[PDB]
C-alpha cells in the first residue's frame, strides 16, 4: 500500500461528487467534420 | 572571505531592494558576485536562521534523521530548522564526543583604521540607499529649477527691456 | 594597522546616514 | 461632417440576406411544432442507441 | 401578504457536460430545438446536441473570450461577439464567418437580435451600444449615454425597443428609430448585469446584487422586489409558466415564482472534480424551446442540464 | 478603433482581465465603503500571478475571504490561458510551422517553468508518501547485487592513496576535458572566466590542486546550488545542469579515477555497451553478426521461433533512491567516496527565481553520473537476466567472455535469452524458443491476460517503413508470442524502481 | 473589510525600505523511511 506518484489520486471522481444517477459526458474532440453543414441547404 | 562591513551592507541592501534582486545588491558590493551574496544570505544572514545551542530534542531528532536519510543534509536541515552546514558540523561533533566555503564562517570584524576602499564603499552604499528617485524624472526636477531661473531671468530682463523703452513682442 | 575596531558599522547606521543625506527634498520654490 | 475616406473592407459584400427556407426551420414550422414530445422522443431514442452501445 | 403562489414542481440535475477549456460564458438554443451552442473563454464555439449531449462541432475564429452567441430565427445565421472588440456572423450552411461588424472600442459584453427587422444591437465596455444593420455591416446608431461599461442589452418588437443595463447601476429604455433614451431607472445600487423580458406580459425584470426588481412597460413603472439572493447575479431567465431562474456568480441558483415573487427552490450545485471551491459560478442559463430543460454554463467549464421533477406534489413540497 | 492583432494579444488580455477584476468585486462585493482600495487589490492580483509562476505558496495574513476567492479564481483563469498557449505553440514549433524568434524563446521559458513546477511537486510527494520502494524489493535488490559482486570476486575500489602514481595523469585528463568546453575562447562571461582561472592555476601547480581534491572527497558533504536550463531541440527539450568550478574539478577527477579503476577491476560485464572498444556502427555490425552466428538460428523445421525485443527502462534517472543508492555504492567503493557521490546529488536546483531541493532522482549534469547510471543499470541487468544467465554470459571471472560470445555451445543454448545488449538505458534482447517453451509461455500469458476476442493483433505496432512484403505478418500465434514475451519481461522489474 | 498592502519581492517601484520581518511574511516525513532504512542496515 504505497501509491507511486504515477497514481497519486487527488480529486474524487465524478460519480462520487455528483451522485449515482447524474449522467456525465466528457466530450473532447468532436464528431461530424467541419465540412458538414449544420443547416443543410435545399437542392 | 566576508567582512562585517560588507554583510552589514547586505542586510540593508536586502532590506531595501527585496529578496530577489541579487544582481543589484551584488553591484552595491565591490568584489562580490550575486551568487556569493545569495549564498551568504541563505546560509548565515537570514534572520530566520538559528544560532543557538541544540536542545536535547534537537540532537535526538538530528541523529534519528541522519540515520533515516544518510548524507542528505539539504533534505534533513529544514526538518529540524537549521542550515545544512550547522547540522553537518554538529553531527560530526556529536559523533566524536561519543568517540573552503566562507559563506558559513562568521565575519572578520572591522579594523581600527578601515582601509580607504572599505570607507568609500560605505559612502557610496549610503549614496545608493538614500536615493529612491529615477534619472529621467530627476532631470525634469533639475530642469524645473532651470526653468524658474529662465522665467525669472526673462521677466526682470523683460521688465528692464520695456523699461528701457522698447516694447518687444516675442510673438 | 589592522586591529579590531571599537564599536561597529551596523546597518541601521547606514540607513540613518542615507536618510539624513536628505538633500533630494531640496530647497522650496522661492517666494517672490 | 462626412468623410470621403473609405476602406478596403467597406466595399459591398454579402449584399443579400439569406432567409430560412421552408424546410430548414422557418418561423412557421417552429410556430407550429410540439417540442416537448419531440424532445422526449429523441431522448429515448438516444438512450436506446447507447444501451445498444452497452 | 399575497394570494398564494402557484405551485411549480422543483428541478433536478440530470446531466453534466464537460469539454471546454475555459469558463463557459454564453449559451443559446436553436429555433428548431435540436442543438445548443456555447461560447467559452478558450476562444472556441462548440455546438452540442440537445438530446444526447454529444458535441457536434467546434468553431474557432475568435481571438479572445467569446462573451455572447445568438442564433437568428429568420436566417441561418449565428452571431457571436468577443472580447477582441469584434462581432461576427457565421453562416451555418458553410460553417464560416461571412460578415464582421467593426467599430466598438473595447470588449463587447453582449448582443441581441431584433425579432422582426434585421438589425443587431451590441453593448460594450466603451459604455455604448450600437445598432448594426445585419446586411450591410453599417452602424446605424450609437446609443450613448451610460457612464460605465454596458453590461447587458435586450431588444423587443413592441415599444420601447431596447433595454440596457450597465455598470453605473442604471437601466435605460431607448427608442430604436430616434436613437435616444426615453427612460432612466436608478433604483439599483449595484451594477445591473441581468435583464429579462416576460414572454407574454409586457413586463420585465432586472437583477443586481441588491435584489431583483420588476418593472412594467413601456415607461418602466416599478412593480415589486424579489429579495433573498445576495450574490452577484449574472443571469435571469424566465419560463413561459412563470418560473424565473436567478443564477449567481458564486454558483448558487435560485428559482422563483414570477408573479408573486416567491422563491421556491435554491440549488447549490457541486464543482467538477478538479476544481477549486472558489471556482463555482454561473455565467449563463437558457431554457429549452419546449421550456422543459434548463441549461447552465458555469465557471468550472461544465454545462449542467436540469429537468423538472415529475414525481412530486403540493404535499410533498408544500409552498410556504 | 484598431483591431487586436498579434502583437497586442497579451497586452489586451491583461487590459480586459483587470477591467473584469475591477468590475467584479471591487465594486460589486464591496462595503469597504470609504475607499474600496481597488487599486491595491489589483496589486495583490499581479503578485499572486508572479507567485503562481514562481511556484510559491501565496497567503496574505488578513485579507477578506471574498477577495481571496476572487483572486484565486482569476489566477486560475490566467494560468489556463498561459499554459494552453504553451501547448499550442509547442505543437507548432515541433512540427515546423513558425520560425518567429520571439516565440521560440518565450516558449522555452514557459515550458521550463512548467517542468520545474511539476518537479517540485514530485519531490514533495516523495518526502510525503515515503519511499516508493518497499523494504522487500530493496532487500532483494541489495542481496542480488552482493551475490553478483561476490561471485565475480570483485575487489572494492579504495580511496585514492597518498602517493598514487597516476594522480597527475588522471588530473591532466580531467582538466583537458574541462577545457574542451571553451575551445572557442568566446565572449564567455565572469563565471567561465573564473573557471578558466582555476583550471590554469591547477595546470601549473598540480599538488595544491590534488591536496584540495582529496580534502574535499574526505570531508565535504554539503554543496552549493546547481543551475538548470533547457536546450531546445524542437522536438523535445534537454535539461542542462550548471555546477560551480571548484566542485567541477573535484568531480572530474573523481570521475576519471572511478572509471579507470572500474575498468581495471572489471566491474562492468561486456554487455554494458557504450563501450570504449567500438563505435556504434560497429555495435550494429557485431550484433547482426552475432545473431547470425548463433547455432542453428535460421532453422524453422521443429517450429522454433526467434524473438527480438527492444525497449527502454522508461525513467531510470528519475526514480533512483538516494538511500538505496548510497547502500549500493558502498558495496563498490570506499564509504567516503560513496558518501560524497550520494551527498552530491542532493542539492538545490535553481532557475530564474524558482528553487527546490533534489531528494529523489539523479542529477545527470554531474560528472560521475555516467558511473552511477551504468552501475545502477548493471543492477537492473541482473534483475532482468538472473544471476545464473548473467554468469553464463559474462563467463568465469578468470576467463571473461567477449561482447557476444559464450564459452561453449552447450551453455549458450541452455536458455532462451541468447543475446543481450544494453545501451545507457536502452535494452535489446534476442530469444530463441522451442515450440514447447513458446507454447508454455503463451499459455501462461493467456491465462492471466485472456484475450478471447482476438484483439491482440490490434495493439501490435509495426514498422511502416519497409514494404508490406517485408513488415511483420500478424498471425495470432506470432503476435501472441510477442505479447507473451514482453509480458514476461516487464514482470521482472518492480514498478517502483523502473518500468517498461 | 480592510485590505492589507502588498509588499512584493519583485517590484519596489518607489524604492522604499521595509524591515526584513515584514518583508518576509506576506514539512512532512512519512514513517516508512524508518522501516526501509533499518531493513537495509539489518
Amino acid at each position: 500500500e504505497v501509491v507511486l506518484h504515477e497514481d497519486k489520486k487527488y480529486y474524487p471522481t465524478a460519480e462520487e461528487v455528483y451522485g449515482p444517477e447524474v449522467e456525465t459526458i466528457v466530450q473532447e474532440e468532436d464528431t461530424q467534420p467541419l465540412t458538414e453543414p449544420i443547416i443543410k441547404p435545399v437542392k | 572571505v566576508w567582512r562585517n562591513t560588507e554583510d552589514e551592507i547586505l542586510k540593508a541592501a536586502v532590506m531595501k531592494y527585496g529578496k530577489n534582486q541579487w544582481s543589484r545588491i551584488a553591484s552595491l558590493l565591490h568584489r562580490k558576485s550575486a551568487k556569493q551574496c545569495k549564498a551568504r544570505w541563505y546560509e548565515w544572514l537570514d534572520p530566520s536562521i538559528k544560532k543557538t545551542e541544540w536542545s536535547r530534542e534537537e540532537e535526538e531528532k538530528l541523529l534519528h534523521l541522519a540515520k533515516l536519510m544518510p548524507t542528505q543534509w539539504r533534505t534533513i536541515a529544514p526538518i529540524i530548522g537549521r542550515t545544512a552546514a550547522q547540522c553537518l558540523e554538529h553531527y560530526e561533533f556529536l559523533l566524536d564526543k561519543a568517540a573552503p566555503n566562507p559563506e558559513t564562517k562568521p565575519a572578520r570584524p572591522d579594523p581600527i583604521d578601515m582601509d580607504e576602499d572599505e570607507l568609500e564603499m560605505l559612502s557610496e552604499a549610503r549614496a545608493r540607499l538614500a536615493n529612491t528617485q529615477g534619472k529621467k524624472a530627476k532631470r525634469k526636477a533639475r530642469e524645473k529649477q532651470l526653468e524658474e531661473a529662465r522665467r525669472l531671468a526673462a521677466l526682470q530682463k523683460r521688465r528692464e527691456l520695456r523699461a528701457a523703452g522698447i516694447e518687444i513682442q516675442k510673438k | 594597522n589592522k586591529a579590531p575596531a571599537e564599536v561597529q558599522i551596523t546597518a541601521e547606521q547606514l540607513l540613518r546616514e542615507a536618510k539624513e543625506r536628505e538633500l533630494e527634498l531640496l530647497p522650496p520654490p522661492p517666494q517672490q | 461632417q462626412l468623410s470621403k475616406q473609405y476602406s478596403s473592407r467597406d466595399l459591398p459584400s454579402h449584399t443579400k440576406i439569406k432567409y430560412r427556407q421552408t424546410t430548414q426551420d422557418a418561423p412557421e414550422e417552429v410556430r407550429n411544432r410540439d417540442f416537448r414530445r419531440e424532445l422526449e422522443e429523441r431522448e429515448r431514442a438516444a438512450a436506446r442507441e447507447k444501451n445498444r452501445d452497452r | 401578504t399575497m394570494p398564494k403562489p402557484q405551485w411549480h414542481p422543483p428541478w433536478k440535475l440530470y446531466r453534466v457536460i464537460s469539454g471546454h477549456l475555459g469558463w463557459v460564458r454564453c449559451i443559446a438554443v436553436e429555433p428548431g430545438n435540436q442543438w445548443f451552442v456555447t461560447g467559452s473563454a478558450d476562444r472556441t464555439i462548440k455546438i452540442w446536441d440537445l438530446a444526447s449531449g454529444k458535441l457536434k462541432l467546434s468553431l474557432t475564429g475568435h481571438i479572445s473570450t467569446v462573451r455572447g452567441v445568438i442564433v437568428s430565427t429568420r436566417s441561418p445565421y449565428l452571431f457571436s461577439c468577443g472580447e477582441d472588440k469584434q462581432v461576427k456572423c457565421w453562416d451555418l450552411e458553410y460553417n464560416k464567418v461571412i460578415r464582421h461588424y467593426h467599430g466598438h472600442l473595447s470588449a463587447v459584453y453582449g448582443l441581441d437580435l431584433h425579432p422582426t427587422i434585421d438589425v443587431l444591437v451590441t453593448c460594450s465596455r466603451d459604455s455604448t451600444a450600437r445598432i448594426w444593420d445585419v446586411r450591410t455591416k453599417a452602424s446605424v446608431h450609437t446609443l450613448s449615454g451610460h457612464t460605465n461599461a454596458v453590461a447587458t442589452v435586450r431588444c423587443q418588437a413592441a415599444e420601447p425597443q431596447i433595454i440596457t443595463g450597465s455598470h453605473d447601476t442604471t437601466i435605460r429604455l431607448w427608442d430604436l428609430v430616434a436613437g435616444k433614451t426615453r427612460v432612466t431607472l436608478t433604483n439599483h445600487k449595484k451594477s445591473v448585469r441581468a435583464v429579462v423580458l416576460h414572454p407574454r406580459h409586457y413586463t420585465f425584470a432586472s437583477g443586481s446584487p441588491d435584489n431583483i426588481k420588476q418593472w412594467k412597460f413601456p415607461d418602466g413603472s416599478f412593480i415589486q422586489n424579489l429579495s433573498g439572493h445576495n450574490a452577484i447575479i449574472n443571469t435571469l431567465t424566465v419560463n413561459s409558466d412563470g418560473v424565473l431562474v436567478s443564477g449567481a456568480d458564486n454558483g448558487t441558483m435560485h428559482l422563483w415564482d414570477w408573479r408573486t415573487g416567491y422563491n421556491f427552490q435554491r440549488v447549490h450545485a457541486a464543482v467538477q472534480p478538479g476544481s477549486l471551491d472558489s471556482e463555482s459560478g454561473i455565467f449563463a442559463c437558457a431554457f429549452d424551446q419546449s421550456e422543459s430543460r434548463l441549461l447552465t454554463a458555469e465557471a468550472d467549464k461544465t454545462i449542467k442540464v436540469y429537468r423538472e421533477d415529475d414525481t412530486a406534489t403540493e404535499e410533498t413540497h408544500p409552498v410556504s | 478603433a484598431k483591431t487586436v492583432t498579434k502583437q497586442r494579444v497579451e497586452s489586451h488580455f491583461d487590459l480586459e482581465l483587470r477591467a473584469a477584476v475591477m468590475h467584479d468585486i471591487l465594486d460589486m462585493m464591496p462595503e469597504g465603503i470609504k475607499q474600496n482600495k481597488a487599486r491595491t487589490i489589483l496589486q495583490h492580483l499581479s503578485e499572486a500571478w508572479r507567485c503562481w509562476k514562481a511556484n510559491i505558496p501565496w497567503k496574505v495574513p488578513g485579507l477578506p475571504t471574498p477577495i481571496e476567492n476572487m483572486i484565486l479564481r482569476y489566477v486560475k483563469a490566467k494560468a489556463d490561458w498561459w499554459t494552453n498557449t504553451a501547448h499550442y505553440n509547442r505543437e507548432r514549433i515541433r512540427r515546423g510551422a513558425t520560425v518567429d524568434k520571439t516565440v521560440c524563446k518565450k516558449n522555452l521559458g514557459r515550458l521550463t517553468r512548467l517542468y520545474l513546477k511539476a518537479e517540485q511537486e514530485r519531490q514533495h510527494n516523495y518526502l510525503k508518501d515515503g519511499p516508493y520502494i518497499t523494504a522487500e524489493e530493496a532487500v532483494a535488490v541489495y542481496t542480488t547485487t552482493v551475490h553478483w559482486l561476490e561471485s565475480r570476486r570483485f575487489s572494492p575500489i579504495p580511496f585514492p592513496p597518498l602517493s598514487y602514481k597516476h594522480d597527475t595523469k588522471l588530473l591532466i585528463l580531467a582538466l583537458e576535458r574541462l577545457k574542451e568546453a571553451y575551445s572557442v575562447k568566446s565572449r564567455l562571461n565572469q563565471s567561465q572566466r573564473e573557471e578558466l582561472g582555476l583550471i590554469e592555476q591547477a595546470y601549473d601547480n598540480p599538488h595544491e590542486a590534488l591536496s584540495r581534491i582529496k580534502r574535499h572527497l574526505l570531508t565535504q558533504r554539503a554543496f552549493k546550488e546547481v543551475g538548470i536550463e533547457f536546450m531546445d531541440l524542437y522536438s523535445h527539450l534537454v535539461p542542462v545542469y550548471d555546477v560551480e568550478p571548484l566542485e567541477k574539478i573535484t568531480d572530474a577527477y573523481l570521475d576519471q579515477y572511478l572509471w579507470y579503476e572500474a575498468d581495471k577491476r572489471r566491474l562492468f560485464p561486456p554487455w554494458i555497451k557504450p563501450a570504449d572498444t567500438e563505435p556504434p556502427p560497429l555495435l550494429v555490425y557485431k550484433w547482426c553478426q552475432g545473431i547470425n552466428n548463433l547455432q542453428d538460428v535460421w532453422e524453422t523445421s521443429e517450429g522454433e521461433c526467434n524473438v527480438m525485443l527492444e525497449s527502454r527502462f522508461e525513467k531510470m534517472y528519475e526514480k533512483i533512491d538516494l538511500t538505496l543508492l548510497n547502500r549500493l555504492l558502498r558495496l563498490i567503493v570506499d564509504h567516503n567516496i560513496a558518501d560524497y557521490m550520494t551527498a552530491k546529488n542532493n542539492v538545490v536546483i535553481n532557475y530564474k527565481d524558482m528553487n527546490h531541493t533534489n531528494s529523489y532522482g539523479i542529477i545527470r549534469g554531474l560528472q560521475f553520473a555516467s558511473f552511477i547510471v551504468q552501475y545502477y543499470g548493471l543492477v537492473m541487468d541482473l534483475l532482468v537476466l538472473g544471476l545464473h544467465r548473467a554468469s553464463e554470459m559474462a563467463g568465469p571471472p578468470q576467463m571473461p567472455n567477449d561482447f557476444l560470445s559464450f564459452q561453449d555451445i552447450a551453455t549458450e543454448a541452455a536458455h532462451p535469452i541468447r543475446l543481450f545488449c544494453r545501451y545507457i538505458d536502452r535494452i535489446h534482447i534476442f530469444f530463441r524458443f522451442t515450440a514447447d517453451e513458446a507454447r508454455d509461455l503463451i499459455q501462461r500469458y493467456l491465462t492471466e491476460h485472456p484475450d478471447p476476442n482476438n484483439e491482440n493483433i490490434v495493439g501490435y505496432n509495426n514498422k511502416k517503413c519497409w514494404p508490406r512484403d517485408a513488415r511483420m505478418r500478424l498471425m495470432k500465434h506470432d503476435v501472441n508470442l510477442g505479447r507473451a514475451v514482453f509480458w514476461d519481461i516487464k514482470n521482472r522489474l518492480p514498478r517502483s524502481v523502473t518500468t517498461v | 473589510w480592510k485590505i492589507p498592502p502588498c509588499i512584493s519581492n519583485w517590484k519596489n517601484a518607489k524604492g522604499y525600505t521595509i524591515p526584513l520581518d515584514k518583508r518576509l511574511a506576506a514539512v512532512h516525513i512519512n514513517e516508512n523511511f524508518a522501516k526501509l532504512a533499518e531493513a537495509l542496515y539489518i
